[PDB]
RNA sequence: CAAGACGGACCAGAGCGAAAGCAUUUGCCAAGAAUGUUUUCAUUAAUCAAGAACGAAAGUCGGAGGUUCGAAGACGAUCCGUCGUAGUUCCGACCAUAAACGAUGCCGACCGGCGAUGCGGCGGCGUUAUUCCCAUGACCCGCCGGGCAGCUUCCGGGAAACCAAAGUCUUUGGGUUCCGGGGGGAGUAUGGUUGCAAAGCUGAAACUUAAAGGAAUUGACGGAAGGGCACCACCAGG
């Protein structure tokens, strides 16, 4: 038996009840794995049994929970489970520039941009998906998209204004 | 130009007899070829054990440090060196709205092993609170210190390495800090999160064939 | 709404107010008389006294000072004074 | 910006090792003020016309020897030339010289020796101590050159 | 009862993340922001958590 | 060759995977971690500095080791996962997760997954300035 | 094993400080606001020219230490990379400047609502300390005081953004300090003065110009992006 285990913090508990048909649904049906929710321990548990193939789905299947208790929607696990090479790459705002205070406030709603749209702009630029925490910034897609996005933020909270990234990571989207 | 895993051979390690799983794996030495001998490379060697692969019923979230010292034909013996909490335990008991109080002690037990504590606590939200934060005020905070503190100097200093392990394992000292630091402030998760081992006694034989059998 | 008698307040108004802020400022303390367990003796204590107050007789701490009312000894007997 | 420091007198801003190392080997003359707009493209910067010319024969001063010192005191030009010899750098160079000196003249070393008490002794000898590289002019540079050439201590 | 006791405890949580961001919006003095912002303004029994949830065991 | 273990219990050791910024380590030891049994970067496995960090190079380098794993009979493997650490970024990049589904894939038991990575209390100060970041 | 550095997560809608600033435990030392008060003194106060204390970072002069980072510099590419000097760390002297910000003197009065938060105090059922054997801590309800911060508002005000002060202002006077007088010349010349230095404080005129500047609402606009349809468009074909 193979066990995997999936933390879950405090503000996730909700979403997973609101989104737990949508996850157990996936796995049980096409992936043959029993899981279960420990809430003494609070894990998303994946144990292996009887009728599982193709061994790697488990690994996948650890990986599309762990997308979203990192913040991500559903569907795009869904699409790291149907794909392939699909990664999920994280890092801090300030694990590039050493920001304080109101300076980091305002690289967050420079990520994020008026209404979200700047954020969106760059998802339909990448075919990436991007999820912002508090200070942390996590990109799934694959490996060149996830250059390209984690490019685009970095510039984007460097002081490069959103219309400038925006105009350029649209450009350069054509290669 | 040779390989040397055909060179090498493999041992037995193998847990105290305070433990319910006692196999706990192989390792890898290479024979004497009279310039070095096995036992000097193996007398050493320190293992990062997990609780859940020790006890069948116990938790995961805890993993021990076992040091092996002696080799007897294919049987490697160990004994107590230290314990620490998984990291991703660790990172998801530091909650946002709370305070978080830490004790540190430099405590020799009975028969000379100097260890160190280290616990955590955590205050607790009340059933009936409506306030979203619940922190602890500075003199509260040096009370609850103070407590763990002289719970810990009189829980381990009194007591040798086979009950003061039989203690760690399901941690009840945790427990005991947790139900007396209730009248201070209400704590939620406290563990003793992290014993080193700063200074071993002269090597003894028989104290480890009594942690053995 | 704009009409009221701020020439006389009700009683619940005016001590709901700050001791400063009434129609005509009055202090929130009293003067309290202790018998002692140990005792029948009367000592007059002030309600918010920063002393600790010891029996002439006994001896016996009637009560502790904190930052507001005095905290008194349990087993004394109190009464409301004038 | 490069015409000015190519001919900067002592005491201007724009005094700089290229002006001091300049004005020592060559003869510098500053001759017209050119407009960009006869370039194209015009560049960021107005131009200028600089009239240069060796001095045949040079002055006899090792120019490697006068660019290392000249590299020691311009690595903060505003500073004193004894902290600007305090520097560790300087002292592991110089030691590295002085080592090569004795090693050459089978000069004993005493186990007691501080290189930066020697150089700081010869500098207050020399009357440079407490004046900056900002305000030396070429004959202080060619004393102090001396004296450290006279003491065994080079710069190479 | 206790359900609305519930709903005043979530009811301080969202109060404490609107009044954290009314004070961060309050800090803004550009009047960029402002004008945008008034723009935008003007123009508007489940398998899981018991036990083994599986098909070859429950 | 190998354990003298019996079929039904399986050998245990431990892989550090490292995934460095530029490329990626797949160290495979015992339980003491003192004595090693197999490591094989990005470097041995693709010819390019372009694809030194790459998915694909992590993988084949995963596939490697743990044929290398059967032939010495190591049956199980348990994950000690890392990034840079200390002063850098603290998270394992797409290179240690395209290592742990190659070696996943290749049959291999999978133990204890564990994040190892060097996370500082407090540290001295980082590589770019008060003005560089990535790009 | 050692050396120097730094105290993350907890960490905020927090708190403290005159400001600059302040986050490991423990002990010691001397301060401090608010609260409480039927204590004492009895006008002892408010505001600043002169003069003095403190003042981030960088900088200068002596030492100590030099892990990381790193101006300069040497190299390799063509805003980057490798190495790394002065420095960054500590002690003792200087320098006294920042978007040192609320781009918003200080003290005092009056003038809407709300429910949150930090400290102190008061009143009150209840639940908890494995029903705690009385108090005490933690929660809960309400009130009072000094705070930090919001939302709301035909109080009024403003050129408007907006402000519970930027209000109580042509219906123009509570007290007092610093300071501006169209744009440049120009923080320049000159003199004085402080500083080891870098520089700091003070600071013009001749002349020249018709503007300089603040706030907000806006049609069209080659285009640009998201979609949809079509074998008079495409893929595979005849």
């Amino acid at each position: 038996e193979e066990t995997r285990k999936i933390p879950v913090p405090a503000n996730r508990y909700t979403p997973l009840k609101e989104n737990w048909m949508k996850i157990f649904t996936p796995i049980v049906e096409h992936l043959g794995l029993q899981i279960r929710f420990n809430l003494k321990s609070r894990n998303v548990e994946i144990r292996t049994c009887k009728e599982t193939k193709d061994v790697s789905a488990l690994t996948k299947a650890a990986d599309f929970v762990k997308a979203f208790i990192l913040g991500f929607q559903v569907e795009d696990a869904l699409a790291l489970i149907r794909l392939d090479d699909l990664f999920l790459e994280s890092f801090e705002i300030t694990d590039v520039k050493p920001l304080k205070g109101d300076h980091l406030s305002r690289a967050i709603g420079r990520i994020a941009g008026k209404g979200g749209k700047t954020k969106f702009t760059i998802e339909n630029v990448t075919r990436t998906r991007i999820v912002l925490a508090d200070v942390k910034v996590h990109i799934l897609g694959s490996f060149q998209n996830i250059k390209m996005a984690r490019t685009a933020i970095c510039n984007l909270i460097l002081g490069n204004p959103p219309s400038k990234v925006y105009g350029n990571i649209r450009a350069v989207a054509s290669r | 130009v040779v390989d040397p895993f055909s060179k090498k051979d493999w041992y037995d390690v193998k847990a105290p007899a305070m433990f319910n799983i006692r196999n706990i794996g192989k390792t890898l030495v290479t024979r004497t070829q009279g310039t070095k001998i096995a036992s000097d490379g193996l007398k050493g060697r320190v293992f990062e054990v997990s609780l859940a692969d020790l006890q069948n019923d116990e938790v995961a979230f805890r993993k021990f440090k076992l040091i092996t010292e002696d080799v007897q034909g294919k049987n490697c013996l160990t004994n107590f060196h230290g314990m620490d909490l998984t990291r991703d335990k660790m990172c998801s008991m530091v909650k946002k709205w709370q305070t978080m109080i830490e004790a540190h002690v430099d405590v020799k037990t009975t028969d000379g092993y100097l260890l160190r504590l280290f616990c955590v606590g955590f205050t607790k939200k009340r059933n009936n609170q409506i306030r979203k934060t619940s922190y602890a005020q500075h003199q509260q905070v040096r009370q609850i210190r103070k407590k763990m503190m002289e719970i810990m100097t009189r829980e381990v200093q009194t007591n040798d390495l086979k009950e003061v392990v039989n203690k760690l394992i399901p941690d009840s000292i945790g427990k005991d800090i947790e139900k007396a630091c209730q009248s201070i402030y209400p704590l939620h998760d406290v563990f003793v999160r992290k014993v080193k081992m700063l200074k071993k006694p002269k090597f003894e034989l028989g104290k480890l064939m009594e942690l053995h059998g | 709404p704009l009409a009221k008698d701020l020439l006389h307040p009700s009683p619940e108004e005016e001590k709901r107010k700050h001791k400063k802020k009434r129609l005509v400022q009055s202090p929130n303390s009293y003067f309290m008389d202790v018998k002692c367990p140990g005792c029948y003796k009367i000592t007059t204590v002030f309600s918010h006294a920063q002393t600790v107050v010891l029996c002439v007789g006994c001896s016996t701490v009637l009560c502790q000072p904190t930052g507001g009312k005095a905290r008194l000894t349990e087993g004394c007997s109190f009464r409301r004074k004038q | 910006e490069f015409a000015l420091r190519l001919v900067a007198k002592p005491g201007d801003k724009l005094y700089c090792r290229l002006s001091i190392n300049t004005q020592l080997l060559a003869r510098v003359d500053h001759l017209m003020k050119v407009g960009k707009n006869n370039f194209r493209p015009p560049p960021k910067v107005e131009s200028s016309v600089v009239r240069i010319e060796p001095k045949n024969p040079p002055p006899p001063i090792n120019f490697q020897e006068w660019d290392g010192l000249v590299r020691i005191t311009f690595v903060r030009k505003n500073k004193t030339l004894s902290a600007a010899f305090k520097s560790s750098a300087v002292q592991q160079l110089l030691e590295k010289n002085y080592r090569i000196h004795c090693s050459v003249h089978n000069i004993i070393i005493p186990e007691d020796f501080s290189i930066a008490d020697k150089i700081q002794q010869i500098l207050t000898s020399t009357g440079f101590s407490d004046k900056r590289a900002r305000s030396m002019d070429i004959d202080d540079f060619i004393r102090l050159l001396h004296g450290f050439n006279a003491e065994g201590i080079h710069f190479s | 009862a206790k359900m609305r006791r519930a709903e005043l405890q979530r009811a301080r949580a969202l109060q404490s993340y609107y009044e954290a961001k009314a004070r961060r919006e309050k800090k803004i003095k550009s009047k960029k922001y402002h004008k945008v912002v008034k723009k935008g303004k003007a123009k508007k029994t489940l398998p899981g958590w018991g036990e083994w949830g599986g098909v070859g065991l429950k | 060759l190998g354990p003298q273990v019996a079929e039904g219990e399986n050998v245990f050791g431990v892989c550090h995977i490292f995934a460095s910024f530029n490329d990626t380590f797949v160290h495979v030891t015992d339980l003491s971690g003192k004595e090693t049994i197999c490591r094989v970067t990005g470097g041995m496995k693709v010819k390019a500095d372009r694809d030194e960090s790459s998915p694909y190079a992590a993988m084949l380098a995963a596939q490697d080791v743990a044929q290398r794993c059967k032939e010495l009979g190591i049956t199980a493997l348990h994950i000690k996962l890392r990034a840079t650490g200390g002063n850098r970024t603290k998270t394992p990049g797409p290179g240690a997760q395209s290592a742990l589904r190659a070696l996943a894939r290749s049959g291999m038991k999978i133990g204890r997954i564990e994040d190892v990575t060097p996370i500082p209390s407090d540290s001295t100060r980082r590589k770019g300035g008060r003005r560089g970041r990535r790009l």
